[PDB]
RNA sequence: GCGCCGCUAGAGGUGAAAUUCUUGGACCGGCGCAAGACGGACCAGAGCGAAAGCAUUUGCCAAGAAUGUUUUCAUUAAUCAAGAACGAAAGUCGGAGGUUCGAAGACGAUCAGAUACCGUCGUAGUUCCGACCAUAAACGAUGCCGACUGGCGAUGCGGCGGC
RNA sequence: UUACGGCGGU
């Protein structure tokens, strides 16, 4: 739980309110940062991946690290045909028209 | 409108019992409205005191910092937390054409309170000296010190805190890596220039009370 | 906050200054103990030994 | 009777005074012992209209007046110093503002005991604001 | 013409020095060319220290001084007067000003 | 021989896909098809399986790293501060 | 100085010159014998040794190697040969 | 990481030019039951329970064992030749002092 | 920069001022934490390196001059078309970082005009990794090797000799 | 703080 782990810790998959089994900080090559403890009204403060800080519980549960698979989206897709399959495992979504066409 | 000095009451703060003079100063503190109790509103509060205002004789250029960590009805009790020499002896030491040396050593007592030195010194011109740099190689300075951290190793993990920071008012250990190093290059102006605190042992109640003794 | 308008006798004359050639220093000496003397500048003509009445007494003197 | 320590004739309670002595501006901010009680922060720019003189060594002056005439009200009888300048990146020496916000508390009826420089020396660090060049005027 | 026989600075078996910075205008100068004054000025100002040692709670307190160094530029070291430009004779010494303190 | 003498790996691309984009794929892709050596059995056979899975050929042991290569640069360093805030402070 | 006799120098000037530079160059070493205390054996050493040497039967170290000349390691019997 | 790391390597090379020894494991294993070997040396890289017995049979044996700060692949360098190696031991040393050393 | 307290309306900045930041409490003071740069004063007509260049400690690695030498080899050398290695700063491509500073840019000013100096902010960049580029007032504006030709005090590293 | 110019040949 973040309580315990010091200040400037490197955090993924955190959970966003106590009990949730981790939400918080899961694609890959992401991380949170905790800041900032509060001992009284047990309650501590992190830094998500959009870079908005926010407040959570002290207890939250979360593993420590961060996740692997990272630099994922550095390779260009390169190609129509590789942007086919990447979502084909995905959604229904990849041929976007344009609405102006 | 309303003052905030009214709902302000002074204390009086209290030194260690190895001091002589043991009444610092006075804080104060605002008093209790409801959750801002008027006890951790005090708690850790850094009294930078020199010695000479603490001490019959002693010098003024080093001073000690004795953060409080109990609140006793009216009194309001410290605990060793550091030293450092004043910035104005600090840099009246440092000359041109000498060489200063200096070393540093991360060192816990035998009651749970590590500590983390630092140590100067210079190499002195002689008395019958007619050149103008008494410089130092680089070697012997490596020498001189492995020899400054190795001395301030032993004379912290001897024994406790409380006669570590006694051998301080002293301060001794500047003394003795004075005379075991002129056999190498001769010094000086060799002081302990400040100590940082790291830890803190439980804050066992016990053990305050027994530094506010007699 | 409220000041005696004190009176002070000037030693050695410390010739002029004031861009023109307007001011001159003085040294003035406070007629109850001549080690309590501030240097100052009045502009006019000056006479050593006489005694010269400060409205408010220690401010500042020529030093940049 | 609230305000007030507990002193007899002959003793003395000590509170540090910061004398912020920048150029721009002046701080002669007082403070308690351990430094984290403001008693009585006034600045050399708060009492003049005129902004060249947040400075001058005159308004540092009355600024330690009032400081001084707020303390003495309080309880509190005698000060230490702990002059800064700017320090750091930018210059170290003190400004017009430090020896008349300093003579004046010594005249206006305040005691006076440890004096040490304080401003903020850093170890080699922070490029300074200036260009290569320098500010050219 | 070459001016000087050193080029203004000090150096002599290097290629590179420290770059420091000028005090008032901040500008970059090698560390060896740059006009350097130490300065031991007393912090209490001494037209005022019969006005605080009698507002000490001492009897004989010892002043701390004021230890700044100044190092500057050559562009402001003239401009600020702590030199002064030499005649072509008078200029081939390194000896510095006799002090005059009291 | 030396058969081609700028393009290297993305000569499988052929004269498509441009010139900045093949030169930027044929750093990421000389990376994820190299053998790298295991630390846990010192032999040269850690093969990228799936993306970010890394697998040896001996000693079967499966190491989950960055997607292209075997260690991320900001995985280390986070691991080379982990380790210092375990034991400073300890907690 | 237009009339130094550059090939008669006397003797003084001669040891006060380099080892080369001389008008017939010679060396600055010597060969030396060396009582190690508690033997009959006289060691013929070299002055600017270079090797750690020892004896034969009370095999205790007799000299070390420094920087120009060899510092013999006890205060021991000691004289310049030949 | 600077100077003196030539105490237990150096030394190594040198049995390897004087004394002898034995690479690699089931001979280490032979030579430490029946009381031969000196000296067992472990990389680094061993896997934990190979690590766990050998030290275990030393305890046997009343011999000594380092742990070779050091890879497999760079205690085979440390040895001079082109193999890897996690456990060697030394049989008779050769003129270093190795088991006069630390352990 | 961010927490948690303290007190209060200014703070900043300039030759002046304004843009700006501020009772959703700024500046100031105190204690904590985080991050990235950078190694002050010691620091010199000191040192090393082929040149560019190199300053916080301890530590694996490999190198180097100088000195010492009654060792060794016995001309193996010197300069060098071709061809190579290294090369400040800026610059480029890609990846981490992104505190400070800051081209461009935005605005404030000052000006007859300000696309400038001066101020607030700020992108690229400055930091690390990898690949490039090979130019500088890369200067001692003096190629390298060799010899000879005045003096004096000093310094630095070895060596030797003495109150 | 601001201070920009001065036709050609003799
Ligand atoms: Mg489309
Ligand atoms: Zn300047
Ligand atoms: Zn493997």
């Amino acid at each position: 739980p973040v309580g315990t782990m010091p200040e400037g810790t490197i955090v993924c998959c955190l959970e966003e309110k106590p009990g949730d089994r981790g939400k918080l900080a899961r694609a890959s090559g992401n991380y949170a940062t905790v800041i900032s403890h509060n001992p009284e009204t047990k309650k501590t403060r992190v830094k998500l991946p959009s870079g908005s800080k926010k407040v959570i519980s002290s207890a939250n549960r979360a593993v420590v690290g961060v996740v692997a698979g990272g630099g994922r989206i550095d390779k260009p897709i390169l190609k129509a045909g590789r942007a086919y399959h990447k979502y084909k495992a995905k959604r229904n979504c990849w041929p976007r028209v344009r609405g102006v066409a | 409108v309303v003052d905030p000095f009214s709902k302000k009451d002074w204390y009086d703060v209290k030194a260690p019992a190895m001091f002589n003079i043991r009444n610092i100063g006075k804080t104060l503190v605002t008093r209790t409205q409801g959750t801002k109790i008027a006890s951790d509103g005090l708690k850790g509060r850094v009294f930078e005191v020199s010695l000479a205002d603490l001490q019959n004789d002693e010098v003024a250029f080093r001073k000690f910092k004795l953060i409080t960590e109990d609140v006793q009805g009216k009194n309001c009790l410290t605990n060793f937390h550091g030293m450092d020499l004043t910035r104005d002896k600090m840099c009246s030491m440092v000359k041109k054409w000498q060489t200063m040396i200096e070393a540093h050593v991360d060192v816990k007592t035998t009651d749970g309170y590590l500590l983390r030195l630092f140590c100067v010194g210079f190499t002195k011109k002689r008395n019958n000296q007619i050149r103008k740099t008494s410089y130092a190689q680089h070697q012997q300075v490596r020498q001189i010190r492995k020899k400054m951290m190795e001395i301030m190793t032993r004379e912290v993990q001897t024994n406790d805190l409380k006669e570590v920071v006694n051998k301080l008012i002293p301060d001794s250990i500047g003394k003795d890596i004075e005379k075991a190093c002129q056999s190498i290059y001769p010094l000086h102006d060799v002081f302990v220039r400040k100590v940082k605190m790291l830890k803190k042992p439980k804050f066992e109640l016990g053990k305050l009370m027994e530094l506010h003794g007699e | 906050r409220v000041q005696p308008i004190k009176l002070a006798r000037v030693t050695k004359v410390l010739g002029r200054t004031g861009s023109q050639g307007q001011c001159t220093q003085v040294r003035v000496e406070f007629m109850d103990d001549t080690s309590r003397s501030i240097i100052r500048n009045v502009k006019g003509p000056v006479r050593e030994g006489d005694v010269l009445t400060l409205l408010e007494s220690e401010r500042e003197a020529r030093r940049l | 009777i609230s305000l007030g320590p507990q002193v007899a004739e002959g003793e003395n309670v000590f509170g540090v005074c910061h004398i912020f002595a920048s150029f721009n501006d002046t701080f002669v901010h007082v403070t308690d012992l351990s430094g984290k009680e403001t008693i009585c922060r006034v600045t050399g720019g708060m009492k003049v209209k005129a902004d060249r003189d947040e400075s001058s060594p005159y308004a540092a002056m009355l600024a330690a007046q009032d400081v001084a005439q707020r303390c003495k009200e309080l309880g509190i009888t005698a000060l230490h110093i702990k002059l800064r300048a700017t320090g750091g990146n930018r210059t170290k020496t003190p400004g017009p503002g430090a020896q008349s916000a300093l003579r004046a508390l010594a005249r206006s009826g305040m005691k006076i005991g440890r004096i040490e420089d304080v401003t903020p020396i850093p170890s080699d660090s922070t490029r300074r604001k200036g260009g290569r060049r320098g500010r050219r005027l | 013409t070459k001016k000087r026989r050193n080029n203004g600075r000090a150096k002599k078996g290097r290629g590179h020095v420290q770059p420091i910075r000028c005090t008032n205008c901040a500008r970059c100068v090698p560390k060896d060319k740059a006009i350097k004054k130490f300065v031991i000025r007393n912090i209490v100002e001494a037209a005022a220290v019969r006005d605080i040692s009698e507002a000490s709670v001492f009897d004989a307190y010892v002043l701390p001084k004021l230890y700044v160094k100044l190092h500057y530029c050559v562009s402001c070291a003239i401009h600020s007067k702590v030199v002064r430009n030499r005649s072509r004779e008078a200029r081939k010494d390194r000896t510095p000003p006799p002090r005059f303190r009291p | 021989a030396k058969r081609t003498k700028k393009v290297g790996i993305v000569g499988k691309y052929g004269t498509r896909y441009g010139a900045s984009l093949r030169k930027m794929v044929k750093k990421i892709e000389i990376s994820q098809h190299a053998k790298y050596t295991c630390s846990f059995c010192g032999k040269t056979k850690m093969k990228r399986r799936a993306v970010g899975i890394w697998h040896c050929g001996s000693c079967m042991k499966t190491v989950a790293g960055g997607a292209w290569t075997y260690n991320t640069t900001s995985a280390v360093t986070v691991k080379s501060a982990i380790r210092r805030l375990k034991e400073l402070k300890d907690q | 100085p237009l009339a130094k006799d550059l090939l008669h120098p006397s003797p003084e000037e001669e040891k006060r010159k380099h080892k080369k530079k001389r008008l017939v160059q010679s060396p600055n070493s010597y060969f030396m014998d060396v009582k190690c205390p508690g033997c009959y054996k006289i060691t013929t050493v070299f002055s600017h040794a270079q090797t750690v040497v020892l004896c034969v039967g009370c095999s205790t170290v007799l000299c070390q190697p420094t920087g120009g000349k060899a510092r013999l390691t006890e205060g021991c019997s000691f004289r310049r040969k030949q | 990481t600077k100077k003196s790391l030539e105490s237990i390597n150096s030394r190594l090379q040198l049995v390897m030019k004087s004394g002898k020894y034995v690479l690699g494991y089931k001979q280490t294993l032979k030579m430490i039951r029946q009381g031969k070997a000196k000296l067992v040396i472990l990389a680094n890289n061993c896997p934990a329970l190979r690590k766990s017995e050998i030290e275990y049979y030393a305890m046997l044996a009343k011999t000594g064992v380092h742990h070779y700060s050091g890879n497999n692949i760079e205690l085979g360098t440390a040895c001079g030749k082109y193999y890897r190696v996690c456990t060697l031991a030394i049989i008779d040393p050769g003129d270093s002092d190795i088991i006069r050393s630390m352990p």
